């Protein structure tokens, strides 16, 4: 198998293929948000495929390099490209047409009119990966974690706008203790923001974001990023200020931060690092936590039917003396219908008709004018065979024998008896 | 069509490694008794034929 010329051929082009295909999709014009995300959640898909067909390319070299000699040995060889001809040779009466190499790889990763999702992505659907209060990137549904919220803090006295204020919250003071339940809470509401910053934005490297994350979590986060001018540095797990760095660098080594407490860095590190990542996604989607907050407003101040309204998005007599819109067909005249009496009987007898019993073997005449099924048809056309006649000499033959009362031949019997005697 | 797609091909492949323009692996199966057709300008496969070899080329 040319694994060095034909395979990397072949990923090289569905590589280029896939790179004209999203270019075909930036260069077209977007008109709905619904339509916009699916587009982006085909080309992330895509990039998929692009990503996986470079990987393959770049993991089938290493054999190529023992090869490369004999390869490039262009003058002493020969016999090989010979050996292969030959065997092309083989399966000769292979009657087919093969315009498929090239075609199917275009026409898959292309759409049709009706559907705007292509071949591979064509099972895609938006209303699996998002619900229907979201609206697709436009709104984040948080009456669910508003609902888990009432239960945390065993009291009612809390509106969903008093809720919005609490996510409004960034690094100032906590609306719990941050040792207490919360923490299962902001785990679960996290995990739903971080899973909606992706969902909404396909065409971003994920593991870029979350790379970057850790990395700015690591170096600075866990390292003294919070500091006041008790003020001085604040420790996410440990939840106390510190006089100046050089403690601050001794007690990350103490019992009480690494594992002495019970909000150490062994035990609080999920928590911790959730807080910082629901923390950056927020503030990624700052313009998303306004919409759903203007929505909530207007969604609140509605009547009734606003509310209810929001949540949805000539000759007559002429014709009958005539015989018009009568029911009738013709089913010799190739199944065709008639709007009249006198009509099908004029269609029976037409030129349509006569060329579909033609063209069916059946010759029509004067008793099978009015003739619709095709199987008395047949019984006509035997019964009309020559009525029942053909016999002008089946007797006459003359024979000599005794000549008075023995000469039983036919007309084709004497024949043969004349030819050959 | 698969017989002249992998004949082009092949020859496509064994064309791209020359060490110059007219000292091929098919210039020599020409003159030895390999009937091709598409090797001359005239017949529109040469078209294709011209793009393989560009590809198995970039393919260098």
């Amino acid at each position: 198998m040319e694994t060095i010329l034909e395979q990397q051929r072949r990923y090289h082009e569905e590589k280029e293929r896939l790179m004209d295909v999203m270019a075909k999709e930036m260069l077209t014009k977007k008109s709905t948000l619904r339509d916009q995300i699916n587009s982006d959640h085909r080309t992330r898909a895509m990039q998929d495929r692009y990503m996986e067909v470079s990987g393959n390319l770049r993991d089938l070299y290493d054999d190529k390099d023992g090869l490369r000699k004999e390869e490039l040995n262009a003058i002493s060889g020969p016999n090989e490209f010979a050996e292969f001809y030959n065997r092309l040779k083989q399966i000769k009466e292979f009657h087919r047409k093969h315009p498929n190499e090239i075609c199917v790889p275009m026409s898959v990763e292309f759409e049709e009119l009706l559907k705007a999702r292509e071949n591979p992505s064509e099972e895609a659907q938006n209303l699996v990966e998002f619900t229907d209060e979201e609206g697709y990137g436009r709104y984040l549904d948080l009456h669910d974690c508003y609902l888990k919220y009432i239960n945390l803090k065993a009291s009612e006295k809390l509106d969903y706008i008093t809720y919005l204020s609490i996510f409004d919250q960034l690094f100032d003071i906590p609306k719990e203790r941050k040792n207490a339940e919360y923490k299962r809470y902001l785990e679960m509401l996290l995990e739903y923001l971080q899973d909606y910053t992706d969902r909404v934005k396909p065409l971003q490297d994920q593991n870029e974001l979350f790379g970057k994350i850790q990395a700015e979590f690591e170096k600075k986060w866990e390292n003294g990023t919070f500091p006041g001018w008790e003020e001085r540095a604040q420790r996410l797990f440990s939840t106390k200020g510190k006089s100046l760095e050089s403690l601050d660098t001794s007690l990350f080594a103490k019992n009480p931060k690494s594992k002495g407490t019970k909000r150490d860095t062994e035990r609080n590190k999920d928590i911790a690092f959730l807080e910082a990542q629901i923390y950056e996604y927020v503030e990624i989607l700052g313009e998303q936590r306004h919409l759903t907050h203007e929505n909530v407003q207007r969604k609140q101040a509605r009547t009734g039917e606003e509310r209810e309204e929001e949540e949805e998005e000539i000759p007559y007599w002429l014709y009958k003396l005539h015989g018009l819109n009568i029911n009738y067909n013709c089913e010799i005249c190739g199944n065709y219908t008639y709007r009249g009496p006198k009509a099908f009987q004029r269609h029976f007898a037409e030129w349509r008709h006569a060329h579909g019993m033609r063209c069916l073997g059946i010759p029509n005449t004067a008793h099978f004018a009015n003739v619709t099924q095709i199987e008395d048809a047949v019984s006509l056309w035997a019964k009309l065979k020559l009525q029942k006649a053909s016999e002008r000499w089946q007797p006459d033959t003359e024979e000599e024998y005794e000549d008075s009362s023995g000469n039983v031949v036919n007309k084709k019997t004497y024949e043969d008896l004349k030819r050959q005697g | 069509s698969a017989f002249d797609l992998d004949v082009v091909k092949l020859t496509a492949q064994f064309v791209a490694r020359n060490g110059r323009q007219f000292l091929t692996q098919l210039m020599q199966k020409e003159q030895r008794n390999y009937q091709f057709d598409f090797l001359r300008p005239q017949h529109s496969l040469f078209n294709y034929f011209t793009k393989l070899v560009e590809q198995y080329t970039k393919i260098l």
